[PDB]
């Protein structure tokens, strides 16, 4: 639901 | 782990974490100007996020807290980066090595000239002060940790203090006196108020060009400011 | 310039003596709030405060050494910031509330009486809490407020811009002088100095966000400030 | 401009 979430986890 | 670092370890860590200088796609219109910038900024965002994770102390935060800070600071961080690499080009803004613009091109977009001049003013200010790269990376880290801290903290504040110690350390190394040290520190930090101001005016227009027709990532960065 | 020649203590005295008064609102309890009376209350208050702010600015060291055009510009840029930092300062001893006037102490909930405001309301509260935590001193406060006046519009040859920078440096020397007197180490002085100036970015932020909603019930003086 | 006026008095 949040792209920023994904980019931070990756 | 960030608090245990020495001043030089802080500097080296920040310098090593520096994102790359990206290129834009290869006279302008309102749509084409905005296209090149939107594309460029969107690619920069990906690198900024990886840069952020390498800022000492930033990994110690919750995901939600990390998200908050980036959502608040991302345009400021893009702007101070733009201003920094525009220093050796007085009267011009180096968006990318193959995208160097003057304020005259800034009018192609209705309202860019106001912020253009502010950005140029900031670059000239940095050039006047002879801003060093070690100082620049400290300021950019400060922006990341400070800009959102009051819209949620003690961990963040102690990291901020450590960067202040680092900034002073750099100035003492450069041979500045005690008076010159706090004076320069104040001067650098006051410029951050202007960078916030430019970012605020900047956000204001992005909402007014989403309306009416930006990537989904850019749209999500924007919605957080509305 | 007079300004340059001042010791740190004389700088503080000048600023302290130049402090505007704390004005009262027209608030009539009973009403219970219209929630658009409240904007009238705040507008009337801010408008009266502006008059005192203008005369306050004249007594800020270096400000009269500038042209009328530059004086106008600095105030146009900084007036809401200055109102805001004054508000959060007198609200320091009132946790969770904002002391707009001695007879107008408001919480978050009475904030909601206006559609935008809570957001700015929460930020003002957080700022006041921050000042309380740092135990901001009155001598430090008047320094910060003067910095806001001189700095907020300095980035909009002559060039009085340099003259302002000299005075700004002097206020920095004054802040340090104050902290060194309070028994702070050099590290602590620098750290506190940074902490204080970083809050100014948040005050700029609040002013900007506030200014936005305005550009969407004003006096003739306020209407001018809103260029 | 009221601001300029009050600044001149
Ligand atoms: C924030 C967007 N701006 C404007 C300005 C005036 C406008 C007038 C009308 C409509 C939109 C406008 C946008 S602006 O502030 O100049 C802004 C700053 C600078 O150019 C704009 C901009 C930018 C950023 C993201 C975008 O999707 C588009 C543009 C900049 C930028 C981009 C990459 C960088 O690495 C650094 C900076
Ligand atoms: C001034 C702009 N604001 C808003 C915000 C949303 C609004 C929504 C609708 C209408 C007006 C609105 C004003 S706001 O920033 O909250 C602002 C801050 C604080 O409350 C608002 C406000 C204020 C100032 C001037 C006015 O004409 C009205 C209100 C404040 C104030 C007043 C006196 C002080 O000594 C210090 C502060």
């Amino acid at each position: 639901h949040k792209i920023l979430h994904r980019l931070l986890q990756d | 782990l960030a608090l245990s670092l020495t001043a030089d370890q802080m500097v080296s860590a920040l310098l090593d974490a520096e994102p790359p200088i990206l290129y834009s796609e290869y006279p302008f219109s309102e749509a084409s100007m905005m296209g090149l910038l939107t594309n460029l900024a969107d690619r920069e965002l990906v690198h900024m996020i990886n840069w952020a994770k390498r800022v000492p102390g930033f990994v110690d935060l919750t995901l939600h807290d990390q998200v908050h800070l980036l959502e608040c600071a991302w345009l400021e961080i893009l702007m101070i980066g733009l201003v920094w690499r525009s220093m050796e080009h007085p009267g011009k803004l180096l968006f990318a090595p193959n995208l160097l613009l003057d304020r005259n091109q800034g009018k192609c977009v209705e309202g860019m000239v106001e912020i253009f001049d502010m950005l140029l003013a900031t670059s000239s200010r940095f050039r006047m002060m002879n801003l060093q790269g070690e100082e620049f990376v400290c300021l950019k880290s400060i922006i990341l940790l400070n800009s959102g801290v009051y819209t949620f903290k003690d961990h963040i504040h102690r990291v901020l203090d450590k960067i202040t110690d680092t900034l002073i350390h750099l100035m003492a190394k450069a041979g500045l006196t005690l008076q010159q040290q706090h004076q320069r520190l104040a001067q650098l930090l006051l410029i951050l108020s202007h960078i916030r101001h430019m970012s605020n005016k900047g956000m204001e227009h992005l909402y007014s060009m989403k309306c009416k027709n930006l990537s989904d990532l850019l749209l999500e960065m924007l919605d957080a400011h509305r």
